[PDB]
């Protein structure tokens, strides 16, 4: 049982021209990578290659206008990539973003790859700029292409097409791209835990709502989990696995668990405000390691303070080597799995 | 998601 790991510091190029402190660093991915040496957890891994995602391949989800105004940035003046950044949601783009962009979806791709044939049991991607924000025909919130859809349609392309990948988005921030990617399908399941605030967080959209189960076919397979009133923490990330992750999971029985891991619900994120630990981080992975015969990709999405995604997904990579977890309810959460409970039990006999 | 302005 093999665990790979993908990380390559050319992903640390794309930057902020204007604030270089942005929380979006370079440094969250050799951290990240430092910590897991720290651990000892990179000698028991098998390191995967980076490479990057073809054009043909980002068209897997995103327009042919997107990926060429992405692709046009990489030879702007500064003057031209600050106009091209002020015309997205939170964007900020350098001459190396569209590269970056690309290492970040191939590093998944090839662990994708290697999961599927056997190569591997399980991988983990330290990878930048994240993915989760992006559409379909545009970038959005510090990111330009969806990795973890691009990874879950990559994946049906050298499987089947009928290939169940469930995505579990932990990051704070509901990962609209992904939800709109894959709102018509039934072949990916799609469950996301986000602070919500009635809409008032970002991505500032009612489509992060419990309510929004999916469209067409897709009814049932969009699974919306947010979060109001509450800075939550481990018992409520754990209830909603307990009432809502792990049994939807079971029923649908993936073939390959993607994490669209973001650490930005993290105890001592500056953008999350929320209190999981690195332990809880850890139970969710070891959850999850039980869907799909223990098939998981962690992708690396949000989380901005440097120590606590570095401890965090460090823990989650100790999990996916087979070590045991570690030791371990706000009312307005309970509010939240209810009201997700009621709008998906028409489509989940185990709810 | 950065700044404080509220939609970002
Ligand atoms: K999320
Ligand atoms: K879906
Ligand atoms: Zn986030």
């Amino acid at each position: 049982p093999i665990t790979g790991l993908v990380y390559d510091q050319r992903m640390m190029l794309h930057h902020n021209m204007w604030d270089s402190h942005h929380p979006e660093l370079p440094q969250r991915i050799s951290r990240i990578f430092s910590r897991h040496e720290e651990l000892r957890l990179l000698s028991r891994c098998h390191r995967i290659p980076a490479r990057l995602a073809t054009e043909e391949e980002l068209a897997l989800c995103h327009s042919s206008k997107h990926i060429s105004i992405i692709k046009s940035s990489e030879h702007m003046k500064p003057r031209d990539l600050n106009r091209l950044g002020d015309e997205y949601n939170s964007i900020f783009i350098s001459n190396e973003s569209y590269t970056c962009a690309l290492l970040a979806a191939g590093s998944c791709f090839n662990s994708a790859q290697a999961i599927l044939t056997g190569q591997v049991r399980n991988a983990v991607a330290i990878v930048r700029p994240p993915g989760h924000h992006a559409e379909k025909d545009t970038a959005c919130g510090f990111c330009f292409f969806n990795t973890a859809a691009l990874t879950a349609r990559y994946a049906q392309s050298i499987t089947r097409e009928s290939l169940r990948v469930l995505i579990v988005d932990w990051d704070v921030h509901h990962g609209n791209g992904t939800q709109h990617i894959f709102e018509e399908d039934d072949s990916v399941l799609y469950i996301s835990l986000h602070r919500y605030e009635d809409g008032a967080f970002f991505p500032n959209s009612e489509d992060a709502n419990y309510d929004k189960v999916g469209l067409g076919k897709g009814r049932g397979y969009n699974v919306n989990i947010p979060w109001n009133g509450g800075k939550m923490g481990d018992p409520e990330y754990m209830a909603a696995f307990h009432h809502l992750v792990m049994p939807i999971a079971r029923e649908f029985a993936p073939e390959l668990v993607l994490v669209s891991a973001g650490f930005d619900a993290a105890r001592g994120d500056p953008l999350g405000g929320f209190q999981v630990t690195p332990e809880g981080y850890a139970h969710l992975t070891h959850q999850l390691m039980s869907l799909a015969a223990g098939r998981v990709l962690i992708i690396l999405e949000g989380g901005y303070n440097l120590t606590s995604i570095s401890e965090s997904m460090s823990m989650c990579t100790s999990m996916l080597l087979g070590d045991s977890p570690p030791s371990l309810l706000k009312t307005s959460a309970t509010v939240s799995i209810n009201n997700v409970l009621r709008a998906h039990a028409p489509f989940w006999s185990s709810l | 998601x950065y700044x404080x302005s509220x939609r970002v």
